[PDB]
RNA sequence: AGAGGGCGUGAAACCGUUAAGAGGUAAACGGGUGGGGUCCGCGCAGUCCGCCCGGUUCAACCCGGCGGCGGGUCCGGCCGUGUCGGCGGGUCCCCCGACCGGCGACCGGCCGCCGCCGGGCGCAUUUCCACCGCGGCGGUGCGCCGCGACCGGCUCCGGGAC
RNA sequence: GACGUCGGCUACCCACCCGACCCGUCUUGAAACACGGACCAAGGAGUCUAACACGUGCGCGAGUCGGGGGCUCGCACGAAA
RNA sequence: GGGAGCCCGCCCCCGGAGCCCCGCGGACGCUACGCCGCGACGAGUAGGAGGGCCGCUGCGGUGAGCCUUGAAGCCUAGGGC
């Protein structure tokens, strides 16, 4: 809405809020992000650090789908499966331990971030880390690779 | 003739809150009212916090609450939230809580409803605790947005720990001249 | 509830009036014809309204049943008052005080009648 | 013997005079609707000795008799009969206003009805 | 769950019969003004020809 | 149930105005003792002085400790140490006065100020009447006449002052709560000095109106107030 | 002036189910029916239900 | 045609004439008055009303009818919130009983009250019109004014006493 | 005091006392022997798209979303919903 | 509640105590985005912010709106805010 905009309230005056002495020129420093080496070094040096040069290694055909590895965590680990296959846990005095699949839901790479609530689990993944297979050992479960 | 300077006369603080919904309308009325003749102070505290704006009153976490509960001798104390009490799942055991907030969330009203605990809102505050007796009062984590992360000191200087604003995290995006030290410097 | 309403009404009714720094609400059932929360005949539980009849001769005092709302058919009763100008007011005080019914519009429809009655009268020379 | 106001207190005015312009004497196309100065060099926007007055919060009338007649009500615009009646509890106080679009076949209506209900009308014999 | 009261329906000459329907639960709605507005005003532009 | 709470609020009317009379009956014999003590000092100074004088010898009279300052110029080209120094005084309008406790901080503020203040040694008098006649109470950061002893009790309860009396008390003979009285007295709002001044931007020594003018601010008192 | 404006204004879907469900709260309540000018005096009842 | 063939409405710059005023420091402008015109609002006094008090019927009080208000023994049922019972048909429904929030979600009777209509109530009560009281109250006076006392803030004057 | 008398602050004209240099702009400095300007009418200059950052309001909330597509209308309101 | 005081009992309710406080109900005041009381303060270019019942055009609702017994537009030494 332009009727609530600053320019209904600049009618009459003359510089339009641009000043009278620095006018509204076209463009006084340059185009674009000119002089990032010149009279512009200032601001891209305190406040983009590492904008020039060049570094690392160049990989002419990457794909996405190769590098493609989602990763969750084991403290949201029983929100995969439904809360009725977590309430029929410490129960039945046998030591079901359901399995939980995290390929199923989306996901590749387990980690080891959380707290794991003391119930056995039987967690099928793509791929492990050291400290997610420690916390399942631990708790009483067992880690299994699926390809 | 006197000098005295007039830059910081007029406070900023808000008067009234700058929605226009009615039933927060109707909420800062009361405790407008409960504020302005109870002496209490937890009347005046939730009139400023219902005068708030949406980043000053962040949702507050189940876990939070819960563990904020869990301190000793807050036992058997009504909950108060000004802002949005948010369901939390990785957390498993919840215990009952008496919580007032502005909203709750359908799946934390179903986990509190389910452990047994009760849901209030404000004006069933004022009637059952006029005076906020036996309460604690409780509010999110208000540097919990991503902006903070780009405040303060600016990056490229030293000993600064800020996120710059970077169109796309990359190799050949950043880390260059400035950041390594191979390249020209660092800071 | 009278206060949600009003706030729903306050500002955008059709009966309002601006135009000169006056504000007034021409609905029905509303003495003075103040855009009041208490002078609003269409959100509150009781309300009061003092009417010429329509034959030009006395007032008509109409009450809110609040037996049954969102029926507005049945939701009115109107009673003709037509007398000598003072057991009319008399009537109405014993309608409004010793019934307990929206004491706050006692003086109003009082002063409101006095007007009415003045009014089937004759002007002037 | 019209209809008096219920008070009729002593109006006092900061200033009367119409607030004028800057040059619009020396120019036609200068119209008399004030407009704030805003040149650099102008006598009149820097307050000099002898020169135009700029309006200032300062002018403002007391609340009290603001927005009043001489008589002592204040104006209201009438359309209607329906929109005269409005004015049935504040005739001692406001006094109705006909609309200059009002044909004359309702505006002896709207003066006959103000007539019963003792409101003043300032244009009664208006068109005829 | 507020209190849901009965309406009654209606014949087609009025004389409502005895068929009776409980209140929904939208009418107990909460009533936002805002929001229907901006609701309105942002939906409104939809049905709108370039020019 | 009704006669015996007329009795109770009746029984609570009588209690208030009885404590309201002790207070009275308190404040008249403290006024009555301030009179009896202004009276032994102004004697006794006199004593002491015929006393050396009677002899070969000389009685030199106390520093004074009170001083009350004016500030006889404007706000328009004020050096920054002087205007820090003027408004740590209360004394930012022209022709504003203050009673100012005088020590060797004091008496150094006054001289970094000598050209922009006009002040000396009041008397009984001069404390009266600006007390009285132009006596102004910082309330809740308010402006408020002293035109009952309720405000300067409400304010100044907790030291001992209950009535002007004591407000003159302090200020005159100076005592443990002249900061509390004195920082509860607005600034003085005085009027241009009746009569014309002499010379305004330069010293009284010299046929001027600035610096100490000890026994003749009395004058300029009685000719502003 | 250009064609290519951003004529039309998207809302979200639980806001306009808000919106309508407040509207349709509004259909009752005989007062902010009143308020809108339809004249409803003689209606037996307000949510107006036919066979 | 006060629409007359580039003809609906017909502004400003500019021009002629008529009526009035004025005119040797170019004209013009701001503040304050005065004089003259233009009409406006009175008035053939405008003394302005609105209450209370003094000098043709119904209120008071009863009978009948009608409608409404509030109440509790919840008097009875519905309605309705939380728990307990019958598992009777994770979330969505049925029956009685108990407690409690009996929450404006509705009735049928009871009580008290209010208003209206119809009958009485014939005249020290009751109510309209007009007057002599300016008697008590409130806002005002058509315009020009004057006087008294009280207060607030100032400029002075005359005395006495330390 | 009331049939040629009243009230009309503002506007019509005139007179008197005081004040009073032509506006806009560059400029440390403009009444300037600095520039534009006979007068009047009409038009006339911070917009739109896209990308960001912050603040604010709303809905949902560890989730959120409608891009595009599909099912209902023959388009009055609809190329909507 | 008991024991008692400078023979016992009452020492009562506002549908009436009649009021400078009435805890029994409460404006002439309550468009609570409303109303009311205290104090201090008031310069302004560049620039920033707020309020406009300031003004123009068109669209959705609303004034049982206005109008050939006269709309817009235009002129006015008329009355005002
Ligand atoms: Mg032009
Ligand atoms: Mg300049
Ligand atoms: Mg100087
Ligand atoms: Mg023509
Ligand atoms: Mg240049
Ligand atoms: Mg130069
Ligand atoms: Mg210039
Ligand atoms: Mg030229
Ligand atoms: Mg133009």
């Amino acid at each position: 809405p332009s009727r609530l905009r600053k320019t209904r309230k600049l009618r009459g005056h003359v510089s339009h809020g641009h000043g009278r002495i620095g006018k509204h020129r076209k463009h006084p420093g340059g185009r674009g992000n000119a002089g990032g080496m010149h009279h512009h070094r200032i601001n891209f040096d305190k406040y983009h650090p590492g904008y020039f040069g060049k570094v690392g290694m160049r990989h002419y055909h990457l794909k996405r789908n190769q590098s493609f590895c989602p990763t969750v965590n084991l403290d949201k680990l029983w929100t995969l499966v439904s809360e009725q296959t977590r309430v029929n846990a410490a129960k039945n005095k046998t030591g079901a331990a359901p399995i939980i699949d995290v390929v199923r839901s989306g996901y590749y790479k387990v980690l080891g971030k959380g707290k794991l609530p003391k119930q056995p689990v039987i967690v099928k993944a793509k791929f492990f880390s050291r400290r997610a297979e420690e916390k399942i050992k631990g708790v009483g479960g067992a880690c299994v690779l699926v390809a | 003739g006197v000098d005295i300077r007039h830059n910081k006369d007029r406070k900023v603080r808000r008067k009234e809150p700058k929605s226009q919904d009615i039933y927060l309308r109707l909420l800062v009325k009361l405790y407008r009212f409960l504020a302005r003749r109870t002496n209490s102070t937890f009347n005046q505290v939730v009139l400023k916090r219902l005068f708030m704006s949406r980043t000053n009153r962040p949702p507050l976490s189940l876990s939070r609450m819960i563990r904020k509960m869990k301190l000793p001798g807050r036992e058997g104390k009504t909950a108060v939230v000004v802002g949005t009490i948010t369901d939390d799942v990785r957390v498993q055991e919840v215990p009952k809580l008496k919580v007032c907030a502005l909203r709750v969330s359908s799946r934390a009203r179903s986990r509190i409803l389910k452990a047994g605990g009760k849901i209030l809102t404000f004006d069933q505050l004022a009637l059952d605790s006029p005076k906020g007796c036996g309460t604690v009062l409780l509010s999110g984590p208000r540097k919990g947005r991503e902006v903070y992360r780009h405040f303060g000191k600016a990056p490229g200087t030293p000993h600064s720990h800020t996120k710059p604003y970077v169109r796309s995290k990359g190799r050949k995006f950043e880390r260059a001249r400035g950041r390594r030290a191979s390249r020209g410097y660092k800071n | 509830s009278a206060h949600l309403q009003w706030m729903v009404v306050r500002n955008c009714s059709s009966f309002l009036i601006k135009r000169n720094k006056q504000t007034y609400s021409t609905e029905p059932n509303n003495l003075k014809a103040r855009n009041s929360f208490r002078y609003n005949g269409l959100i509150h539980r009781k309300t009061v309204g003092v009417e010429p009849a329509a034959d030009g001769k006395g007032v008509v005092v109409v009450m809110k049943r609040r037996s049954g709302q969102r029926k507005p058919a049945t939701s009115y009763v109107r009673t003709t008052i037509n007398k000598n100008a003072r057991a009319t007011l008399s009537s109405i005080r014993h309608m409004i005080r010793k019934n307990k019914y929206h004491p706050d519009l006692r003086m109003a429809a009082i002063r409101r009648a006095s007007a009415i009655l003045r009014s089937q009268k004759p002007v002037m020379v | 013997a019209a209809l008096r106001p219920l008070v009729k207190p002593k109006i006092v005015k900061k200033r009367t005079k119409k607030f004028i312009r800057h040059q619009s004497d020396r120019y036609v196309k200068i119209k008399r609707n004030w407009r704030k100065p805003r040149g650099i060099d102008n006598r009149v926007r820097r307050r000099f000795k002898g020169q135009i007055l700029m309006p200032n919060i300062g002018y403002g009338s007391n609340k009290k008799t603001k927005h009043m007649l001489p008589s002592g009500f204040r104006k209201f615009l009438v359309h209607n009969v329906k929109e005269l009646e409005v004015l049935l509890m504040c005739n001692k106080s406001y006094c109705a206003e006909i609309a200059h679009n009002v044909s004359s076949k309702n505006r002896k209506a709207i003066v006959e009805r103000a007539a019963q209900l003792a409101i003043r009308v300032t244009n009664p014999n208006a068109r005829l | 769950a507020c209190a849901r009261p009965l309406i009654s329906v209606y014949s087609e000459k009025g004389e409502s019969s005895g068929k009776n329907v409980t209140l929904p639960a939208v009418f107990k709605a909460p009533i936002r003004p805002d929001i229907v507005n901006f609701v309105h005003t942002n939906l409104r532009k939809n049905n709108r020809q370039p020019y | 149930n009704f006669a015996e709470l007329k009795i109770k609020r009746l029984r609570k009317k009588f209690a208030q105005k009885m404590l309201r009379k002790a207070r009275r009956k308190l404040i008249y014999e403290k006024a009555k003792h301030y009179h009896k003590e202004y009276r032994q000092m102004y004697r006794t100074e006199i004593r002491m002085a015929r006393m050396a004088r009677k002899a070969g010898n000389f009685y030199v009279p106390a520093e004074p400790k009170l001083a009350f300052v004016i500030r006889i110029r404007g706000i328009n080209g004020v050096s920054p140490k002087v205007r820090k120094v003027l408004q740590l005084l209360r004394l930012r309008q022209i022709f504003n006065g203050t009673f100012v406790k005088l020590n060797k901080a004091s008496i150094n503020m006054l001289r970094i100020v000598e050209p922009y203040i006009a002040w000396g040694y009041p008397n009984l008098k001069s404390v009266n009447e600006l007390i009285y006649k132009r006596g102004y109470g910082k309330i809740n950061k308010k402006r408020i006449a002293l035109t009952d002893n309720a405000l300067i009790a409400r304010s100044l309860g907790k030291y001992g002052i209950i009535c002007m009396e004591d407000l003159i008390h302090e200020i005159y003979t100076v005592g443990k709560r002249f900061k509390e009285a004195n920082n509860f007295l607005w600034p003085f709002k005085l009027s241009s000095p009746r009569g014309g001044m002499k010379k305004k931007t330069t010293h009284f020594v010299e046929g001027e109106d600035a610096g100490n003018r000890e026994d003749q601010i009395n004058r300029l008192i009685r000719r502003m107030n | 002036t250009k064609t290519w404006r951003r004529w039309h204004r998207r809302v979200n879907t639980t806001q306009k189910r808000y919106a309508i469900c407040s509207a349709l709260a509004a259909s009752a309540l005989p007062a902010l029916v009143m308020s809108k000018g339809h004249r409803i005096e003689e209606v037996p009842e307000l949510p107006l239900v036919v066979e």
